[PDB]
């Protein structure tokens, strides 16, 4: 599930008027037409940061994983973080990321290498030609990851009690027997055929890793969060090279090329332009803010139910008997583990 | 805002320009303030959009939480949910969401099965817990520690397939009788 | 109403000359001037303005007395101390009220502090004053607006400023006004109470882009920074041949427009002063480019057609324009970037007893699409005959332009040349006269290459341009890399620096300390660049080496990092948030604490059950 | 006449609307009347 | 409850231009504002 998208911070005065002093003198004469889009980016990217806050901050403590590691046979090192790698992140966290390509990280501070860029200069360095970042999420992917290191502690040590209120640590096996009892199926069941059980589990947790090793892009939601937020982006950096009607697309040329009186015509014609398709920008991205709002808020009751705690309604914690569900940590989203 | 017009005030540039040098800065005017309206209106749309989301959502929330009891966790507030009180609000509405929440907790220990005779004994609802020298079962989210009795329990296994099961005595009543 | 405006103040805290009397200084003027004065109760009578203050240039006197002013505009001469000694040219007099007024409550201790403010913006000479009967011995610091008085639209030059004294038998505060940003909190009965700056500090300019006087907790982005470029480089080609103009401009057998010459420019300098000298211009119109700025581009291809027409037929010259010959003998496209040259010629294209050397087309079977030329000798048809010849029904095609030193102006030689550019995106063989500068790396500069004009920073590269290439771009078609055109290197192209400030505030009601956040930047840049002043923000904030911090999301300024960890309260970005905390107040960033570090007990037979509860009722909106 | 929807060419400033007294603080050059959204508010009479 | 709407696929080059080549080469100039309305539509009808 998408929990959140990339967070742009538009200038339109830079955008529309490349540093020309008479283009934003006649920008004066749009009113308040700047200060509405950038207010509507602004509340766009708190938005995304309180999406991610509601999705996963939900465990006031953060809990850890107890120093010895044997669940009754649960395996679960494959989403329990590593504290070998440095990143500190689960086994099958990691192939998210490394299935997932940011195009402009926003974190990266790249100037000083567009000069360097010795190539033709890249996406983001044309971005930054004309007024347009990125700012970064306000939750890092590393702490991201720690609360989801918190919900998986909480959920195998605690069960659903931490979901409630003080975590009461409790057995695997007995945690195994309430959920079990949770639909119906009295607790010998479990304790009759544990290993066995166990066995299946550890199977099942092993064979998701592969086939989300070997699938082409089975993240193809989030992958198309990506491309969705930048290719917008790129339209709206493309639309810098199209006359609108006028003379030439560069405000720095017809600005050195006609006398004021005549160039205010053209530049005129420019912010009639550039103004339509940066609202036409801003309104796309307020519907995909809605869209991945309410994506955000499913995901976040998603986690809030499925994993704090046993669902009975059925079909929405995965199919089947919901038994638990260990969320992982994605870039813009987030995993679910039924 | 003037739109680039001659004036931004109506009655004036029609009382200053005959009919065809007004039509002009008109259209200027009228293409400038139409497309504000577009804009406000589209934003009203999206912003009717979203409040309709979260007065669908909280309608469920008065439809589950208020008219009885949700199941679900970390929906009505915090914790086993209770009840819900609804508060009218200006363009909102104001829940008070009465959870039950637990406390102060004691290790004492646990084991999955308890057996008699042979015979596996599991709890038919809560825990098997033990003081420290004297098995009991109890409920789950509060502690009420009642004496292993054949009802308490019922029985299902054969005392050797279990794993952590712990020997102890269950009782009958209907031995002594 | 918190109303904003944009005009010219006095900027805040700004500097403000204190002067003393006991010879006058010339205090120059521009963009209006804040005065000041605290006297018992009178010494200072008026002000003098104008330029140089002489017999050649209009001036001004405002100077006041017992019971009105005198305000004029003269050419006076001098007083080297009535207050001068010529009205030759001189009007515009002027009596109002007087603009001192002075009470004394039965004692000499009050000392009014007399407030005035004058500019001449599009003339309209204005002038604006508050008398404080408040002494100001200290100059006051509380808030006093200033009321206009007279408005005279004077229309004249000023740049130097004087004032008069008085005669017997501490004052002068003078400031200078901005073009600067202002936000005025209006009183209930319509006064002002306060204002406050908006390029002076990043509260203001928060609380001016928010606009209020109480800035609630939060973070807010208000503008953007930029790196003004430091120098200004020019990098035009390695050619130094002056263009052709004046041969065809010094040519004297200009052929008929029916047969226009057309000559090529290419590889030279065009310096249109040349243009200028052979030219006793009469239309100079051009359409595609300013023809002041005509010394400052390049173009890839200069065409010149010259044709000798008569007077009405240069007004009838022009794009897409129509008639005898914008029909059948030259028409100029719709789209034209270029003009037309015309001037007088008779004495060229006339003689005692006529002249009758020059043609032109009045009968072609069609409309002339532009730029054609349509040298033929085809007798017209009327009606239905093949007809070969002259007479009626037959016609020769093309009549003459009969040039003899006798015409009306709608008749004389006019001598009309045309000028036309491409001015696209190709290697430039004409440019202006502009001199090349050096060339600058590694530092944000305006740049002109080739007449490609835009900012940036320029530096080597390890491109493989092929010979032929010329530019650079990206899949989003932006100017990227720039062969130089007498070093024949690939130099890339960066944005200035631009990226965004957010200030950092807790409430005002708080504190006034303030945190600036610059978005996406490495903080060496725009510490180097703040050294350098080249920022384009004006709200210098203090870095005194324990508050810079590269964060992840750009950097802080005026904000201390602390390695604890705390509750998130302003969100910065990238696990960062800022607070106010105690040290002895000052606001510090923190990587965000997460919660409270928790381990649980987990066992293999280990198990936790309350004992107790509680119920708590949470609230939901 | 106050208190009656009128079309007024107050000094030039033309416009329609209802007119009545107000106790208003206009500084002796104050002229013009306008609010937050700057819209005409209020004139200031020119013969009275 | 509805579940999905009618699936439309307007094509801005006809629909502004009908068959006119110099209506389609001023449309080019006012650059990607067709392909972004084109790909707004797909994605509604696949969303569908
Ligand atoms: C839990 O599951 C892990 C899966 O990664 C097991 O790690 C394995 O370690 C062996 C080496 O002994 C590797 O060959 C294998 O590829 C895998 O990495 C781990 O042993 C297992 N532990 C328990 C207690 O079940
Ligand atoms: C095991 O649980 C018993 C509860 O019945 C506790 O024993 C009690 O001990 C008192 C005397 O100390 C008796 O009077 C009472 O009837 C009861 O048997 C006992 O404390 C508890 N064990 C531990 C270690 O707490
Ligand atoms: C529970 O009690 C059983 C008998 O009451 C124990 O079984 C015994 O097991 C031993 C071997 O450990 C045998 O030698 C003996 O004959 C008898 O079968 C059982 O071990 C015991 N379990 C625990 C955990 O105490
Ligand atoms: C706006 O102007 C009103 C008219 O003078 C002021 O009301 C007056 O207040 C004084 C006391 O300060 C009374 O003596 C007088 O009768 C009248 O009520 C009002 O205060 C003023 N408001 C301001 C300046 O904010
Ligand atoms: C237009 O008239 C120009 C000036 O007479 C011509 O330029 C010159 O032409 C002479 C030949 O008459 C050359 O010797 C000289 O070098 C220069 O080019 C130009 O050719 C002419 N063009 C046309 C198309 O008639
Ligand atoms: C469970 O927790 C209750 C409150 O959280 C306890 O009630 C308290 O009772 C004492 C008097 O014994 C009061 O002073 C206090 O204000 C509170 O009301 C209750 O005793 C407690 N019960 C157990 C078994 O722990
Ligand atoms: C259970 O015992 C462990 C072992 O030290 C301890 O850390 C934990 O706090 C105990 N839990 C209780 C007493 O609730
Ligand atoms: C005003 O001038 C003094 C004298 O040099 C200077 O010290 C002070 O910094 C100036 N004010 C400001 C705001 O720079
Ligand atoms: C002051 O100026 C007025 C302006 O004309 C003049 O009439 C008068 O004589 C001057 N002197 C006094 C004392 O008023
Ligand atoms: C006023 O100006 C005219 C301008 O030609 C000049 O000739 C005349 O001498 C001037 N009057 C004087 C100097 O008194
Ligand atoms: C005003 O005077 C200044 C100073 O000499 C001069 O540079 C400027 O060109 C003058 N302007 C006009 C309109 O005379
Ligand atoms: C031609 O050149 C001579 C050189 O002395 C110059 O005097 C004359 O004005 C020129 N004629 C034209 C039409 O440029
Ligand atoms: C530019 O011209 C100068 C002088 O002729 C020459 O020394 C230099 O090598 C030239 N540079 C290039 C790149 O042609
Ligand atoms: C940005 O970060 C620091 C601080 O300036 C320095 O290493 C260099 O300027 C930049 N580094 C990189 C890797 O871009
Ligand atoms: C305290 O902060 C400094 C940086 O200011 C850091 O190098 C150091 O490791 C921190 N100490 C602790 C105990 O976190
Ligand atoms: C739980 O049992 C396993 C296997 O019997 C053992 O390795 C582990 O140390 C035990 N842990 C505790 C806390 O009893
Ligand atoms: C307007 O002029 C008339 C006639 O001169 C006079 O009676 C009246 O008082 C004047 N009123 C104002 C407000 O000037």
């Amino acid at each position: 599930l998408p929990v959140s998208m990339t967070k742009t911070s538009v200038d339109c005065t830079m955008y529309i008027c490349g540093d020309s002093t008479e283009c934003s003198n006649l920008l004066l004469q749009y009113g308040s037409f700047c200060t509405q889009l950038k207010r509507a980016l602004t509340g766009i990217a708190v938005e995304q940061d309180k999406n991610t806050q509601e999705v996963f901050a939900q465990v006031k403590q953060i809990y850890k994983t107890p120093p010895i590691k044997y669940f009754g046979g649960f395996n679960f090192s494959q989403i329990l973080p590593d504290p070998s790698k440095p990143s500190k992140r689960s086994p099958i966290e990691d192939l998210l990321f490394n299935k997932v390509t940011l195009a402009d990280a926003g974190f990266i501070k790249q100037y000083g290498d567009c000069l360097g860029d010795i190539a033709a200069r890249d996406l983001i360095c044309a971005q930054k030609f004309n007024g347009l970042t990125v700012l970064p999420p306000l939750l890092t992917d590393e702490m991201i990851a720690q609360y989801t290191s918190a919900l998986l502690a909480g959920t195998i040590t605690s069960g659903w009690t931490f979901g409630a209120g003080p975590a009461l640590q409790i057995p695997f096996p007995m945690q195994m027997a309430y959920r079990f009892n949770g639909i119906g199926v009295t607790q010998n069941v479990l304790y009759e055929n544990q290993k066995l059980i166990a066995n299946q589990f550890n199977s099942a947790i092993g064979k998701i890793q592969d086939s989300l090793f070997s699938t082409p892009s089975a993240l193809g939601k989030l992958q198309d969060v990506v491309n969705h937020n930048a290719q917008a982006l790129n339209t709206l950096v493309k639309q810098l090279s199209s006359k609108f009607g006028a003379i030439s697309s560069v405000l720095n040329d017809i600005l050195s090329r006609l006398d004021p009186p005549e160039a205010e015509v053209q530049i005129d014609r420019l912010i009639t332009g550039r103004l339509q398709s940066l609202q036409t920008y801003v309104t796309q991205q307020l519907i995909r803010a809605a869209e991945i709002r309410a994506s955000a808020n499913l995901a976040a009751t998603k986690m809030s139910e499925c994993v704090l705690g046993q669902s009975k309604r059925v079909d929405f914690c995965g199919k089947g008997y919901h038994l638990m569900s260990f969320p992982q940590s994605a870039p813009h989203g987030v995993v679910f583990l039924h | 805002s003037k739109f680039g017009a001659i004036s931004s005030v109506l009655n004036d540039i029609l009382s200053r320009l005959d009919p065809p040098e007004a039509e002009v800065q008109i259209d200027r005017l009228i293409t400038g303030r139409l497309q504000s309206l577009q804009t406000y209106v589209t934003q009203q749309l999206i912003r009717a959009a979203e409040i309709r989301a979260s007065a669908n959502l909280a309608a469920t929330k008065m439809s589950e939480c208020v008219l009885g009891q949700s199941k679900r966790v970390d929906f009505c507030g915090k914790g086993y949910h209770l009840m819900s009180f609804p508060q009218s609000a200006p363009h909102g509405v104001v829940f008070l969401h009465v959870t039950y929440v637990p406390a102060q907790e004691k290790n004492f220990t646990t084991a999955p099965a308890i057996c008699h005779d042979g015979k596996a004994h599991f709890p038919r609802e809560g825990v098997f817990v033990s003081n420290g020298t004297h098995w009991f079962v109890t409920q789950r989210n509060f502690y009420e520690p009642q004496i292993i009795t054949t009802d308490n329990t019922f029985v299902s296994g054969n005392c050797d397939v279990v794993i952590g099961i712990v020997n102890n005595t269950v009782y009958d009543p209907l031995q002594l009788e | 109403v918190l109303h904003l405006t944009q005009d010219l103040f006095l900027p805040f805290f700004s500097n403000v000359t204190w002067f003393h009397a006991i010879d006058n200084p010339v205090l120059p003027f521009n963009d209006g001037v804040y005065f000041a004065s605290t006297e018992k109760s009178n010494i200072i009578r008026g002000w003098i303005f104008g330029t140089t203050l002489d017999s050649k240039t209009q001036s001004l006197l405002i100077v006041n007395n017992a019971t009105n002013v005198f305000i004029k505009v003269c050419e006076f001469q001098f007083c080297n101390d009535g207050v001068y000694s010529s009205a030759n040219n001189c009007t515009f007099e002027y009596v109002s009220q007087p603009f001192l007024m002075d009470l004394e409550g039965k004692q000499g201790n009050f000392k009014n502090l007399r407030e005035f403010v004058f500019k001449n913006i599009d003339g309209y000479f204005k002038i604006y004053s508050k008398h404080t009967p408040i002494i100001g011995r200290d100059f006051p610091q509380g808030f006093s607006a200033l009321e206009p008085l007279v408005d005279l639209p004077i229309g004249i030059n000023i740049t130097r400023f004087q004032t008069l004294l008085a005669l017997n038998r501490a004052d002068y505060y003078v400031g200078y006004l901005q073009p600067r940003t202002f936000l005025l909190k209006y009183n209930e009965n319509g006064t002002i109470t306060d204002a406050v700056d908006c390029a002076l500090d990043p509260l203001s300019e928060t609380k001016c882009t928010l606009k209020s006087f109480t800035v609630e907790k939060g973070i807010y982005q208000t503008s953007n920074f930029r790196v003004q470029p430091t120098e200004s480089i020019v990098r035009f080609p390695n050619v130094t041949n002056l263009c052709p103009f004046h041969e065809v401009f010094n040519a004297t057998r200009f052929a008929s427009v029916y047969a226009w010459n057309r000559t090529r420019i290419s590889n030279c300098v065009a310096d249109y002063s040349v243009l200028y000298n052979f030219a006793p211009f009469f239309a100079f119109k051009c359409y595609g480019v300013s023809p002041t700025k005509l010394n400052d581009l390049c173009f890839t291809n200069v065409y010149a057609d010259s044709f000798v027409i008569k007077g009405n037929e240069v007004s009838q010259i022009a794009p897409g324009q129509t008639g005898n010959i914008a029909d059948y003998n030259y028409k100029l496209p719709d789209d034209f970037t270029g003009c037309v040259i015309a001037w007088n010629s008779n004495k060229l294209d006339s003689k005692h007893s006529g002249n009758y050397d020059y043609w032109y087309r009045s009968f072609r079977k069609s409309k002339l699409k532009p730029f054609e030329r349509d040298i033929s000798t085809e007798i017209y048809q009327a009606g239905n005959k093949p007809c070969k010849g002259k007479g009626p029904n037959c016609y020769f095609p093309l009549q003459s332009y009969g040039f003899r030193p006798t015409y009306g102006v709608g008749h004389q030689p006019y001598r009309v040349v045309v000028l036309s550019f491409e001015l696209l995106h190709a290697p430039a063989t004409v440019c202006g006269p502009k001199k090349s500068t050096n060339l600058v790396k590694n530092k944000c500069v305006n740049f002109n290459f080739n007449g490609l004009t835009g900012t940036g920073v320029l530096t080597k590269s390890n491109k493989k341009f092929l010979p032929f290439q010329q530019f650079g771009r990206d899949i989003v078609d932006t100017t990227d890399a720039v062969r130089d055109p007498q070093t024949l290197e690939i130099l890339d192209i960066t944005p200035c620096s631009f990226g965004g400030v957010s200030v950092i505030t807790p409430g005002t009601n708080t504190s006034n300390q303030v945190a600036v956040l610059y978005q996406g930047v490495n903080c060496t840049e725009v510490s180097v660049a703040i050294h350098a002043d080249q920022l384009t923000p004006t709200w210098r904030v203090y870095s005194t080496g324990s508050n810079v911090f590269q964060t992840r999301a750009g950097c802080l300024i005026g904000a201390e990092y602390v390695n604890n960890s705390y509750e998130c309260d302003i969100p910065i970005g990238a696990g960062i948030c800022a607070s106010y905390q105690t040290q002895s107040q000052s606001i510090i960033a923190y990587t965000m604490s997460l919660g409270a570090e928790n381990s649980v007990a987990y066992s293999n037979n280990s198990i936790a059950i309350p004992t107790n509860f509680t119920i708590s009722v949470t609230t939901e909106i």
